[PDB]
């Protein structure tokens, strides 16, 4: 009944909260029913802004103690007189506690509501929840929180929308021998509980005005390491005592303060709090969460062993720390009005993470990785017709499933990509200047995307920056409509044309656009290696002699891929570009060498160039040593693997990659003094790993000897691991694939007795590389036993099994038979996306259409859009294998000789 | 001449592992503070557990290893508590 307010998903405008006090008490031992529980109480003070005879507040999985026959007590403020409560009810679909009143509240009068409640402290990584670990033979239980997006309501009743900002007075009641942590510092030292001195009471300073999704409460036996930042903020890194004593927090300590100070100076906006805690939880869903003053991490995003974690693990830590600290401005100080503008939080933090990580590790040149890790990662999905705009109409985002669906590559990686492009056309100094104004103006308030254009417009006006039109009109093209253009260059005439790039030209684009899928595009270009003047494309088609060539001249568009567009050239320019790559590839910038590879493979898939042109662009890689062009190639050819690794085409494909990678493999064997050293440059270290992994995947026998001998050497001396962490992931998987039950059993025990999570992660993925099907079935049964694989790792491990060609059918059959049970008990989106990406036949399509029909009434929640994208990709794959199988088979045979 | 240097970390739950040790026991083997300085082989007996060790630096002294109180016109070489690869705390001084 949508006529009733409590059956609608958005809160009424009638009540606004002002402040809360919440007291929570986790019981870290099971009760007689076997449950871990927390007991709690709250008072919210709120103002009536419009007269109403109902209070609607959020409540999820909370059981209420009855006071005076009702779930709440309602009190007046300043002499206001509340009506009697007629009835209270819980409405589960919309997650409401509804308090029905015998009369209306009074406009502008304040009121206070008291509640007393209980909840499960579940192993579900949501709300107020339990995380577990072993300390010797003793299992420790931690109470910890995850509120974003809509789970604060699961710890205490609140007006759980991000624009319902308020201040919070937190009290935690905890065992006397455990520390309690929250957003703020304690108001004073922890006192015994009068009723039972085995418990203590800790009360925390009032928070700033804040969104409910940023609250955090933690009770643990954790120790910590401490350092005071250059801006006076106290930084602590919290983890399991054994991890802190070993030093696994020391790298996070070294970087957290400096990065926070860097962002404060960069944006001319102080971090407004006395301390920022960073805490690593054994059980944690999303990697990290930006709670104001109490940032929570997955262990593999915070802890780091310098002798056993890899350079990619180190890059992960500093990147996630920089990402969460970015949210302290973009997300905590200034917050989205509603979840449909999520990119204002996550796109900014995905862009700004590279500035902070570059500051702490300037020798890594991480900013260049944004093209592979963000631009090309998201253009894969944004080329579908089942994509969505950066900013989605707010009327369309209502349910928690719809909200969770937006924590996706569009909000993160495309948000980051347009900010990369937006911070390139106008100066970064000009950019940061407009963002400082924005942060100052909306501090402790909420924003929509139109507020961002205004403050950037002030910065361009004040900096005398010339633009083809307003910041507003340029960036709405990239924000209010989905997708991106392909820019097609005719270099005989210098003509540019743009159109909406789609993976399948027969896809049905049904979402309308008020710009009819035309963009305003900043064009950078180089000629023969020299950068030309900038150009702005304003029409669908235009001419400038910047794009005209004669003779031996070649031009490229999108230097270093700062723009969010793909480029196609005429037949002559392509052939000159390919000639340049053969003669001297160094004349083309390293990022644009990856652009040439990645665009051609995507253009070919869209029937805009011949697939043999895309493949010919990979011929020079036999003499390529840089990480990035190889990684763009291996990434684009992972589609070819997915389409062909069950078919006769796979042999020749592996034959080609063997021929292309073998010189680079021999080079690294030499350059590393037989794998005894690792390169100094970070990109060179990643190139080495890609060369080894590609060599072993495609059957270079020197690699297969190398990895199995190392792993045999490890098994003979288990306490002295002879494999450098950079190679562990590739060495472990290939040794397991080549090995038997003994290699698998050894790595399984090493996973169970692991003390570093960075090490368990490598073993957990590698165990899915078994070629025995009975082993993969046993491993799949393990992934759903929480005593064996943590619930936070179940999907991640199932996906590693589906990436195994032997596991593909096992997991797809598992998904089809157990969907109802699984769903009623975990990223359904990522599982659907991974289990279906091999689909290239009408038979796989009818299973998918039937999988939809069979489960339409349970629904798919936040997997709903991944299902539609799987349907669109599968249809395109059927056509693509039809049109390309023989051409690709023959090309690989001819060029692997 | 023997210089004993020991320290313990803060105890119980919720401790700062890298902060200055809560307990320090610097003992010069036959020194009495009111009797003044102690005037053959210098010895060092520093703590060593996990990543924490005790050291003695050279300070101003032109030599490298007598009072725990200032010796006017002398050189004070600091006694340190070091956490391998992270923090170093001056926990004492040996004046000469
Ligand atoms: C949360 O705590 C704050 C601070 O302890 C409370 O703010 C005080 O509230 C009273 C009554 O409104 C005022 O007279 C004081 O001046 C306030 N202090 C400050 C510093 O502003 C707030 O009322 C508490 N909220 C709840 C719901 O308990
Ligand atoms: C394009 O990106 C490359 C980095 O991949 C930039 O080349 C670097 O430029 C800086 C400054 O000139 C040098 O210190 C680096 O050593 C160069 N690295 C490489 C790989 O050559 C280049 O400057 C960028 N071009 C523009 C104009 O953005
Ligand atoms: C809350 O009440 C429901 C309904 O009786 C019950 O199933 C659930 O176990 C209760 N929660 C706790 C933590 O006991
Ligand atoms: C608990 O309270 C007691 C008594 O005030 C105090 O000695 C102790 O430090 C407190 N413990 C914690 C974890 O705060
Ligand atoms: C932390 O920084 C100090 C000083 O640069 C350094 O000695 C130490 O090795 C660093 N630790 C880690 C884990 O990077
Ligand atoms: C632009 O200039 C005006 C006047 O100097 C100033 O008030 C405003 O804050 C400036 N905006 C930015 C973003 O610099
Ligand atoms: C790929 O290279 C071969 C070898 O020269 C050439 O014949 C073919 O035309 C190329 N394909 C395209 C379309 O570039
Ligand atoms: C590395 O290559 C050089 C030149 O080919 C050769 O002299 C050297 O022995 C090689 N080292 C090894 C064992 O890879
Ligand atoms: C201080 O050190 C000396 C020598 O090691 C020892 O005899 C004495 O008991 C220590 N004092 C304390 C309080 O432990
Ligand atoms: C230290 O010397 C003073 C005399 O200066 C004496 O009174 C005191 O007992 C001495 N301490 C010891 C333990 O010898
Ligand atoms: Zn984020």
């Amino acid at each position: 009944d949508q006529s009733k307010a409590w059956n609608r998903y958005r809160l009424p405008n009638t009540l606004k909260p002002d402040s809360y006090r919440v007291t929570l008490r986790p019981y870290l031992t099971p009760n007689d029913r076997g449950l871990y529980v927390f007991k709690g109480s709250s008072t919210v003070r709120f103002t009536c802004k419009e007269a109403t005879d109902v209070i609607i507040i959020h409540s999820k999985k909370l059981n209420y103690t009855l006071s005076q026959g009702h779930r709440v007590v309602l009190r007046g403020v300043g002499g206001s007189q509340p009506p009697d409560i007629d009835k209270t009810e819980l409405v589960e679909p919309t997650e409401y506690l509804v308090v029905h009143l015998k009369g209306s509240l009074v406009k502008d009068s304040q009121y206070e509501m008291d509640s007393e409640f209980e909840g499960e402290l579940a192993d579900d990584l949501a709300g107020f929840y339990r995380s577990e670990y072993m300390e010797g033979n003793v299992r420790k239980v931690v109470a910890t929180t995850q509120m974003q997006a809509a789970d604060a309501r699961k710890s205490f009743p609140c007006f759980d929308e991000p624009a319902m900002k308020a201040e919070f007075n937190i009290t935690l009641i905890h065992p006397k021998d455990l520390t309690a942590l929250s957003n703020m510092l304690p108001k004073g030292p922890s006192t015994p509980l009068p009723e039972d001195p085995n418990w203590n009471v800790t009360e925390f300073h009032t928070t700033p005005k804040m969104s409910t999704y940023l609250l955090a409460f933690i009770v643990s036996e954790f120790d910590y390491v401490e350092k005071q930042a250059s801006n006076g903020v106290l930084i602590r890194i919290w983890a399991r005592p054994s991890a802190i004593a070993a030093g696994h927090g020391d790298y996070a300590l070294n970087v957290t303060g400096p990065i926070l100070n860097f962002f404060a100076g960069h944006y001319d906006t102080p971090y407004p709090l006395p301390k920022s805690d960073q805490i690593g939880l054994p059980d944690f869903n999303a990697g990290a969460m930006e709670n104001w003053g109490l940032v929570t991490y997955r262990e593999n995003s915070l802890l780091f062993d310098p002798l056993s974690s890899s350079s990619s693990n180190k890059e992960r830590v500093v990147t996630v720390i920089a990402h969460e600290l970015a949210h302290q401005w973009f997300g905590n100080l200034v917050t989205i009005e509603w979840w449909n503008d999520l990119w204002l939080n996550e796109g900014f933090a995905s862009y700004v993470e590279y500035l902070g990580a570059d500051y702490a590790e300037p020798t890594w040149n991480l900013k260049d990785l944004m093209v592979l890790n963000d631009v090309y990662r998201v253009m894969a999905v944004d080329a579908l017709a089942s994509s969505h705009p950066l900013s989605t109409p707010a009327s369309e985002i209502n349910t928690p499933a719809q909200i969770s669906e937006l924590f996706d590559a569009i909000s993160y990686s495309k948000g980051a990509s347009v900010l990369r492009m937006l911070s390139s056309f106008l100066s970064e100094d000009v950019f940061k200047q407009g963002l400082a104004s924005y942060l100052h103006t909306f501090a402790y308030q909420n924003t929509i995307y139109l507020n961002l254009w205004d403050h950037l417009q002030e910065a361009v006006n004040n900096r005398s920056i010339q633009l083809p039109t307003t910041v507003r009109d340029i960036m709405n093209r990239w924000t209010l409509q989905m997708g991106f253009p392909v820019i097609t260059v005719d270099t005989s005439t210098g003509t540019l044309s743009q159109e909406h790039f789609l993976l399948d030209p027969d896809s049905n684009v049904t979402r309308p656009s008020e710009f009819n899928y035309v963009w305003i595009v900043p064009i950078t270009s180089i000629r023969d290696g020299r950068q030309q003047q900038d150009y702005w494309l304003i029409d669908v088609r235009a001419q400038n002699d910047l794009f005209s060539t004669s003779g031996n001249e070649w031009v490229l568009l999108n230097l270093n891929v700062t723009g969010y567009y793909r480029v196609n050239y005429d037949e002559e320019n392509w052939r000159k570009i390919q000639t340049q790559l053969q003669r001297d590839h160094s004349a083309i910038p390293v990022i644009n060498r990856a652009q040439i590879i990645n665009d051609a493979f995507n253009l070919a898939s869209a029937h805009k160039v011949p697939v043999t042109l895309a493949l010919n662009n990979t011929l020079f890689l036999i003499e390529e040593r840089q990480y990035m062009p190889w990684e763009a190639a291996l990434s684009s050819l992972s589609y070819f693997k997915l389409m062909f690794d069950r078919s006769e085409v796979y042999g020749p494909m592996k034959n080609y990659l063997k021929k292309q990678v073998t010189p680079l493999f021999i080079h690294f064997r030499n350059n590393t003094n037989n794998w005894r050293e690792i390169p100094e440059n970070l990109m060179d270290q990643y190139s080495e790993v890609n060369a080894i992994s590609t060599a072993c995947s495609n059957g270079v026998p020197e690699c297969e000897e190398m990895v199995s001998g190392l792993f045999k050497q490890w098994m003979e001396n288990p306490n002295n691991n002879p494999i450098h962490p950079n190679l562990r992931s590739t060495v472990y998987c290939n040794a397991i694939a080549q090995g038997g039950e003994e290699e698998w059993d050894f790595a399984w025990e090493q996973f169970r007795n692991a003390t570093l999570v960075n090490e368990a992660d490598k073993l957990r993925a590698a165990l899915a590389c078994s070629k025995e099907l009975w082993i993969l079935n046993r491993y799949l049964s393990y992934t759903l036993n929480p005593d064996l694989i943590r619930k936070q790792d179940a999907t991640s491990t199932i996906i590693s099994i589906t990436n195994n060609v032997i596991g593909q059918g096992l997991v797809w059959d598992f998904v089809q038979s157990n969907w109802k049970k699984l769903f009623n008990d975990f990223s359904f989106s990522n599982l659907i996306q991974a289990v279906t990406r091999r689909f290239s036949t009408e038979y796989e399509l009818q299973q998918l259409e039937q999988f939809k029909k069979d489960n339409e009434e349970t629904g798919f929640g936040s997997g709903t859009r991944a299902l539609e994208q799987a349907l669109e990709k599968t249809k395109a794959n059927i056509k693509w294998v039809k049109e390309n199988k023989e051409v690709v088979l023959q090309w690989f045979t001819e060029n692997s000789k | 001449i023997v210089l004993y240097v020991n320290f313990k970390l803060r105890s119980g739950v919720g401790r700062c592992y890298n902060c200055r040790p809560a307990v320090v026991n610097i003992t010069l083997a036959n020194f009495n503070e009111t009797k003044g300085p102690l005037c053959f082989t210098t010895q060092f007996v520093g703590a060593k557990f996990d990543r924490w060790s005790a050291s003695i630096n050279t300070g101003n002294c032109p030599f490298s290893f007598f009072s725990l109180k200032d010796i006017p016109g002398g050189c004070a070489m600091p006694i340190m508590a070091n956490l391998a690869n992270l923090n170093s705390h001056t926990i004492g001084t040996l004046y000469v």
